[PDB]
C-alpha cells in the first residue's frame, strides 16, 4: 500500500526524475539493473524475483533524453513500455504540446497511468515533474493534469515546477507558456511546489562555492527535496507527514497551494567540518532569504503556512526550541488568521550522498515548504514581462496556427490577474 | 502614381486567381504516391 | 526522426552543400566511401536525421544535388566524399542559367524542375518523420537564385506544415562578382519573403573580412568561406544530431526567433575562430566565446549590428558547459548593451547547448542573430536595382524570356515593404 | 505436376524463348547440356513443370520451338543452352511468312500447324497432368503474329479448359521496326482477345525505356531486352516452381485478375532493376522493391498508369520477406492512391511470395497490372490500322491469298470494341 506514481514530462521533468530514481535507487539499497542484494513499496514495484521497477513514467515529445535513458546506466530499470516518446517537438509552443503533438499521445500515457495505478493498491497521488518554459512541460502537463482530475478525481496531484527566473532564462517565448500552464495548473493541481534555477545557481555558488554548476547539480538538488519530500512516507519517524496531511496544513485556500521549497544544510565537504550543524542552526538558515530555492524575497512577503520536514538525528524539543526561537524573531511574520503555522515531521533516517555529488554527508536536514505570498512578486514580474511582449502581439501566431485563439490569451492573463488579486487580499491585516 | 499602385493591385490579384484556378486543377486527381505505414494508433478503455 | 532534406542549388550551393557534407560526416564518421568507421554510438544514435541506410551497413546522404550545368556535378563527384551522394539524386540540364532570373525561374528552370519535385517527393516519402528542408543557394546567379526559389515555392506548396531552410548567400556592393546580381536577389527574396521559414544572410564580405582578421589568412579561397558556412549549418543541427542539457530543434529556434512571419532573416555566426599562431594565446573559456559571439566582426552578413536593434539571438552552444555561467554571460550581454537590444521582448536571447563539440574542439558556438541591421543589406540591394530600374537596364535578358517589368516592380515594392517594416520594428 | 508446354513462334518469340530457358536453367541448376548440377534439392521436386526426364538423368524443356524460317532454329541450336532441346521438337518451313498475318495464318502457316500441333499433342499428352500453355510472340511480323494466334486458336479447340497464356510483345509508335505493324496487331488482337486467358503485353519501347533511365545501359541490344522478359516470365511462374508463404498459380493471378473475360491485357513489370554503379547506394527491402514495381518508368508497356485506373494488380513477390510489410505496403499504396483504382474492386492488390530468390538476388518482385491505360496502346494501333485502311493501303498483299476486306473490318471493330469497354470500366 502508500504509494505513489511520479511523472515526469518535458526534458527538465526527465532529467530530474533521473536524478530522483538515481537518490531512490542509492537509498533503498537497488541496484540500476533493479535487483537489491519492505519501505520500498512507495516508489517500486517488486515484478516476479528480485527485480524492483519504478513506479515512474516519462513523456516526452522528442527522442533525445527519453533514448539517453534507453542506453545510459538505468536502462535496465524501466521497462520500455514505461517511457513514452514522440516524434516532433512541441517545439517551446504550449499549442503544440497541449493541442497539436499531445492529442496523439496522451492516450497512451494515461493508459500507463491506468496499468500502474491498478497495480497498486493504496495509491497515495501522483508527482508530476516538469517546466513552465518547455512547450511540452507547460502544454502536455496541463493536459495530462487535466486529464488525470477528470479520471482520477479525489487523488491527490503533487507537482514540481521549474518556474523562470526574473533575469535567469533560456527561451524568448517564455513567458507566454508560463502564463498558459498557470492558467490550468490554478485549478487541476492540488500542491504545485516552485523552483527558480536562478536560486539552485545563486545557492550552488555561495554555500556549495562550485563555480560552474550545470544541470546535473540542479537536478540533484531536487532530487534531494523530493527526497525529503517523500522520506516520512518511505520511512518511519517520531512524526510521520503524508501527502493529504500535507496539503490540508499547507494549503490554507484552493487556489493558494504554491509553497516555496527550501533545504538545509546544503554545503561542501571541507565546510562541513568547521560547522557543529544543530537543528536550531539549520532551522534558522531554511528562514534565511538567501537559502530559498525561488529568486524572491520573504521580507516584503507573509507566511501563511510552513511544513518543516527533518530527516536525521533529530529530536522533537530541539524542533520546538526552533521554532518558538523563529516566532520571537520579527523579521519573520505571520498571517494573523493562522495563529500556529508550522507542521513538523521528523524522521529518523539521514539523508543519503550520491557518490559524485557536491553535497556533503549530514547528520540532520531541513526541507521546509512554506505558502507564503513572496510569490506574489514573482507572479508580479511574469505577468509585465506577458503584457510587454503581448502588446505587440508578438509570437502570437506561433501559437494561434496550432488550434489556439487570442481569447484564451487573454483569458489566462486575467486569470493570473484574479491571482495576484487573491494573494493581495489574503495577505492583508484584519 | 496612384495608378501605378492600382495596377500593382490588379495584377496581384490576376496572379492570385490564376495561381489558384491552377491548384484547384491539381487538386482535382492528387499524384501517385508511395510511403511507409503510419500506424493508427491503438484505442483503448476510457 | 525529425530527419532533414538537404538540396543545393547553382555552383555556389553546391559547393557550400559538399563541405558541408564533407564535415558532416566526419562529424558522424563516416569515410568517403561511405561506410562508419565512428567511435562513439552517439555518432549512429542519429544518424537518420541526414542519411539513408544502405545495404551493407553504409550510409548515404539524403541531399538531392541540383544544378544547370554538369560541369558544377561533375567537380561535386569527383572531389572528396564525392561518391558518397547516390547518383540518381544528381539532377541537371544541359543550357545553364546564364545569370538570368528568368532563364531560372520560368523557362529552363521551369522545365528541369520536375524532376528535382519527384527526387524529392521520393526522399521525403522514404524516410519517417520528416521535419523540413534546407536548401543552400546564391542570389546573384540565375540557377541558384532563380531555381532554388521556384523550388522553394514548390516544396512549400506540398509540404506547407514543413520547415524550410536558405543558407542563402546574398550579393554585396563591394565583391560583386556579376552585372545583374541585384536583379536576381530582388527576384528572389520576393519569393524568399513568404515561402521560407527562415533564412540565414550570408554574404562574401562578412566571410573575407572573417579569414582576413580573424583567422588571419593570408590567400583564402572558397574553400575556407565554404567550411566555415558548413560549420554553421551543422551546429544549426547538432542538437538535433546529439543529445545535450537543453536540446532546440530548428522548429524551437523558428518560434523563438520570428516573432512576426516575414522576419526570418538572421546573420550567422560562429566561434571560437582564432588564428593558427595566436591559439596558444587564448584561453578556453565560454565568456570569451559570447564575447566572440556578440561583437561586430563575427558576424558573416556584411551588416553591423550596433547600427540596429537585436530582436531575437539564438546561441547553439557544444561541448561539456556548465549552464550557470553560460546564463550569467548572457544576462550581462543583455545588461551592458541593454540598448542594442528590442525593448518590448524580455529575454531576448534564447541559448541551446549541446554536449558533443565539434571536432578537434572542446567548446563551440553558434551565433543566429535576428536584428533590425539587416535593413541595410536590403537598402543597398534596392538602391542598386532602382538605380538600374529607372533607365530599364538588361531587363531585355528578362522580358525576352517570358517576364514582365510589373514583376520586378511588385518585387521591389515586396522589399521596400519589408524594410519599412523592419525599420518600424527597430523604433 | 502442373506441367507447362511452351511454345515460341517467330524470331522474336524464339529469342525471348532461348533467353527464357537460359534463366529457367539456371534457377534450376541445370547445365548447357541438360543435366543437373544445382546445389539445393528444392530445384528438383518441381522440375517438371517446364523439364522433361531423359536417360541418364538428363532434363530436355518441354519447348516447341516454330518458325518458318529455318535460320532463327539454326540460330537458336547454335546459341549456349541450345541443344537442350529435344531435336524433333523443332518445327520449320522453308519459305517465310514475309511480314504477312495472311501468309502466316491461311497458306503457309496451314501446313505447318498440322506438326506443330502433332509435336504439342506429344508434350501434353506425355505430361501428367497439364495446367496450361505458354506461347512468346510478337505482333509485327506474321509468323510470330498470324501463326501464333492460329496455334492459339487451335489450342483453345483441343484444351479449352487449359490456361493459355502468351508473352506478347506489340508494336510501338516511336519504336516501328516493319511498315504493315498495324495490319498484323490488329488482325492478331482480333484472336487474342478471345482465345487467351492472359496476354503479356510486352513491348519494345519500354524495354528500351528501362535499359536507358532505370539500368543505365550504355547500348542495349536485344539480350538484354529479352532478359528482362525472361526476368518476367520466371516471376510469373515462381510460385508453380518454388514454395512459398503465398502460392500463386497460373490459374489463381488469372482468377484474381480477369473480373470481366476480355481484359486480360496485363502490363507486367520486375523489381528491383539497378544501375551497375547505383546498385550500391540502393537500399532493398520491401518498401523499395514497392515504389519501384509500381513507378510508371518501371513498367514493360507503352502506357502510362497514371492516365488510367488499375483494375486488378499483382505482386508475385520472391525471397525471405516479412508479410506484413508487404500486405502493408500493398494497403498504403491502394489508400494512398484510391484515385488510381477502381473503387467497385475493394482490394485491388493480389499478393503472392515465393522464398526462392532469383540468382544473385535476395527478394526479387514481378508487377503484373490490369490497368485501363491498355486502351491508349490499343488506340495507337487503331488509328494506325484505320490511316492504313482508307486508302486500301497494303491490303493487295493480305488479299493476295485468301483474306478479304471483311475480316479487316471485324478486327477493327473488335479492337474498337475492347477499346470502349476498357473506357467503360475506367469510368
Ligand atoms: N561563399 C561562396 N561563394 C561562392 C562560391 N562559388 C561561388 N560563389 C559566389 O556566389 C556568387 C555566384 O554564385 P554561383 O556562381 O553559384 C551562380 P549559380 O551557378 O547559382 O547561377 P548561374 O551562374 O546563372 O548558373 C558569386 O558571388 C560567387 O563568387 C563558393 O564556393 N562559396
Ligand atoms: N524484345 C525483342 N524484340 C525483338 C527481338 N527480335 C526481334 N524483335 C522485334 O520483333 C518485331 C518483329 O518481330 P520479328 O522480327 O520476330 C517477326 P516474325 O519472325 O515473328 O515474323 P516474320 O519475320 O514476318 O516471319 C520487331 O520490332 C523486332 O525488333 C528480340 O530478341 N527481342
Ligand atoms: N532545474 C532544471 N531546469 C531545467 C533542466 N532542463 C531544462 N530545464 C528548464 O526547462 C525549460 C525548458 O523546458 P525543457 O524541459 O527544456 O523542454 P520541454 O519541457 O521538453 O518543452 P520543449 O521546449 O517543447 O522541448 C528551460 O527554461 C530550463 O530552465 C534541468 O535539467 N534542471
Ligand atoms: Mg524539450
Ligand atoms: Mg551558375
Ligand atoms: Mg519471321
Amino acid at each position: 500500500m502508500r504509494e505513489c506514481i511520479s511523472i515526469h514530462v518535458g526534458q527538465a521533468g526527465v532529467q530530474i526524475g533521473n536524478a530522483c530514481w538515481e537518490l531512490y535507487c542509492l537509498e533503498h539499497g537497488i541496484q540500476p539493473d533493479g535487483q537489491m542484494p519492505d519501505s520500498f513499496n512507495t516508489f517500486f514495484s517488486e515484478t516476479g524475483a528480485g527485480k524492483h521497477v519504478p513506479r515512474a513514467v516519462f513523456v516526452d515529445l522528442e527522442p533525445t533524453v527519453i533514448d539517453e535513458v534507453r542506453t545510459g546506466t538505468y536502462r535496465q530499470l524501466f521497462h520500455p513500455e514505461q517511457l513514452i516518446t514522440g516524434k516532433e517537438d512541441a517545439a517551446n509552443n504550449y499549442a503544440r504540446g497541449h493541442y497539436t503533438i499531445g492529442k496523439e499521445i496522451i492516450d497512451l500515457v494515461l493508459d500507463r497511468i491506468r496499468k500502474l495505478a491498478d497495480q497498486c493498491t493504496g495509491l497515495q497521488g501522483f508527482l508530476v515533474f516538469h517546466s513552465f518554459g518547455g512547450g511540452t512541460g507547460s502544454g502536455f502537463t496541463s493536459l495530462l493534469m487535466e486529464r488525470l482530475s477528470v479520471d482520477y478525481g479525489k487523488k491527490s496531484k503533487l507537482e514540481f515546477s521549474i518556474y523562470p527566473a526574473p533575469q535567469v532564462s533560456t527561451a524568448v517565448v517564455e513567458p507566454y507558456n508560463s502564463i498558459l500552464t498557470t492558467h490550468t495548473t490554478l485549478e487541476h493541481s492540488d500542491c504545485a511546489f516552485m523552483v527558480d534555477n536562478e536560486a539552485i545557481y545563486d545557492i550552488c555558488r555561495r554555500n556549495l562555492d562550485i563555480e560552474r554548476p550545470t544541470y546535473t547539480n540542479l537536478n540533484r538538488l531536487i532530487s534531494q527535496i523530493v527526497s525529503s519530500i517523500t522520506a516520512s512516507l518511505r520511512f518511519d519517524g517520531a512524526l510521520n507527514v503524508d501527502l493529504t496531511e500535507f496539503q490540508t496544513n499547507l494549503v490554507p485556500y484552493p487556489r493558494i497551494h504554491f509553497p516555496l521549497a527550501t533545504y538545509a544544510p546544503v554545503i561542501s565537504a571541507e565546510k562541513a567540518y568547521h560547522e557543529q550543524l544543530s537543528v536550531a542552526e539549520i532551522t534558522n538558515a531554511c528562514f534565511e532569504p538567501a537559502n530559498q530555492m525561488v529568486k524572491c524575497d520573504p521580507r516584503h512577503g507573509k507566511y501563511m503556512a510552513c511544513c518543516l520536514l527533518y530527516r536525521g538525528d533529530v529530536v522533537p524539543k530541539d524542533v520546538n526550541a526552533a521554532i518558538a526561537t523563529i516566532k520571537t524573531k520579527r523579521s519573520i511574520q505571520f498571517v494573523d488568521w493562522c495563529p500556529t503555522g508550522f507542521k513538523v515531521g521528523i524522521n529518523y533516517q539521514p539523508p543519503t550522498v550520491v557518490p559524485g555529488g557536491d553535497l556533503a554527508k549530514v547528520q540532520r536536514a531541513v526541507c521546509m515548504l512554506s505558502n507564503t505570498t513572496a510569490i506574489a512578486e514573482a507572479w508580479a514580474r511574469l505577468d509585465h514581462k506577458f503584457d510587454l511582449m503581448y502588446a505587440k502581439r508578438a509570437f502570437v501566431h506561433w501559437y494561434v496556427g496550432e488550434g489556439m485563439e487570442e481569447g484564451e490569451f487573454s483569458e489566462a492573463r486575467e486569470d493570473m490577474a484574479a491571482l495576484e488579486k487573491d494573494y493581495e487580499e489574503v495577505g492583508v491585516d484584519s | 502614381g496612384d495608378q501605378r499602385k492600382q495596377m500593382l493591385q490588379k495584377y496581384k490579384e490576376e496572379k492570385q486567381l490564376q495561381k489558384l484556378k491552377e491548384q484547384r486543377e491539381k487538386a482535382k486527381r492528387g499524384i501517385f504516391k508511395v510511403g511507409r505505414y503510419r500506424p493508427d494508433m491503438p484505442c483503448f478503455l476510457l | 526522426m525529425r530527419e532533414i532534406v538537404h538540396i543545393q542549388a547553382g555552383q555556389c550551393g553546391n559547393q557550400i552543400g559538399a563541405k558541408f557534407w564533407e564535415v558532416i560526416s566526419d562529424e558522424h564518421g563516416i569515410d568517403p566511401t561511405g561506410s562508419y568507421h565512428g567511435d562513439s554510438d552517439l555518432q549512429l544514435e542519429r544518424i537518420n536525421v541526414y542519411y539513408n541506410e544502405a545495404a551493407g551497413n553504409k550510409y548515404v546522404p539524403r541531399a538531392i544535388l541540383v544544378d544547370l550545368e554538369p560541369g558544377t556535378m561533375d567537380s561535386v563527384r569527383s572531389g572528396p566524399f564525392g561518391q558518397i551522394f547516390r547518383p540518381d539524386n544528381f539532377v541537371f540540364g544541359q543550357s545553364g542559367a546564364g545569370n538570368n532570373w528568368a532563364k531560372g525561374h520560368y523557362t529552363e528552370g521551369a522545365e528541369l524542375v520536375d524532376s528535382v519535385l519527384d527526387v524529392v517527393r521520393k526522399e521525403s516519402e522514404s524516410c519517417d518523420c520528416l521535419q523540413g528542408f534546407q536548401l543552400t543557394h546564391s542570389l546573384g546567379g540565375g540557377t541558384g537564385s532563380g531555381m532554388g526559389t521556384l523550388l522553394i515555392s514548390k516544396i512549400r506548396e506540398e509540404y506547407p506544415d514543413r520547415i524550410m531552410n536558405t543558407f542563402s548567400v546574398v550579393p554585396s556592393p563591394k565583391v560583386s562578382d556579376t552585372v545583374v546580381e541585384p536583379y536576381n536577389a530582388t527576384l528572389s527574396v520576393h519569393q524568399l519573403v513568404e515561402n521560407t521559414d527562415e533564412t540565414y544572410c550570408i554574404d562574401n564580405e562578412a566571410l573575407y573580412d572573417i579569414c582576413f582578421r580573424t583567422l588571419k589568412l593570408t590567400t583564402p579561397t572558397y574553400g575556407d568561406l565554404n567550411h566555415l558556412v558548413s560549420a554553421t549549418m551543422s551546429g544549426v543541427t547538432t542538437c538535433l544530431r546529439f543529445p545535450g542539457q537543453l536540446n532546440a530543434d530548428l522548429r524551437k529556434l523558428a518560434v523563438n526567433m520570428v516573432p512576426f512571419p516575414r522576419l526570418h532573416f538572421f546573420m550567422p555566426g560562429f566561434a571560437p575562430l582564432t588564428s593558427r599562431g595566436s591559439q596558444q594565446y587564448r584561453a578556453l573559456t565560454v565568456p570569451e566565446l559570447t564575447q566572440q559571439m556578440f561583437d561586430a566582426k563575427n558576424m558573416m552578413a556584411a551588416c553591423d549590428p550596433r547600427h540596429g536593434r537585436y530582436l531575437t539571438v539564438a546561441a547553439v552552444f557544444r561541448g561539456r558547459m556548465s549552464m550557470k555561467e553560460v546564463d550569467e554571460q548572457m544576462l550581462n550581454v543583455q545588461n551592458k548593451n541593454s540598448s542594442y537590444f528590442v525593448e518590448w521582448i524580455p529575454n531576448n536571447v534564447k541559448t541551446a547547448v549541446c554536449d558533443i563539440p565539434p571536432r578537434g574542439l572542446k567548446m563551440s558556438a553558434t551565433f543566429i542573430g535576428n536584428s533590425t541591421a539587416i535593413q541595410e543589406l536590403f537598402k543597398r540591394i534596392s538602391e542598386q536595382f532602382t538605380a538600374m530600374f529607372r533607365r530599364k537596364a538588361f531587363l531585355h535578358w528578362y522580358t525576352g524570356e517570358g517576364m514582365d517589368e510589373m514583376e520586378f516592380t511588385e518585387a521591389e515594392s515586396n522589399m521596400n515593404d519589408l524594410v519599412s517594416e523592419y525599420q518600424q520594428y527597430q523604433d
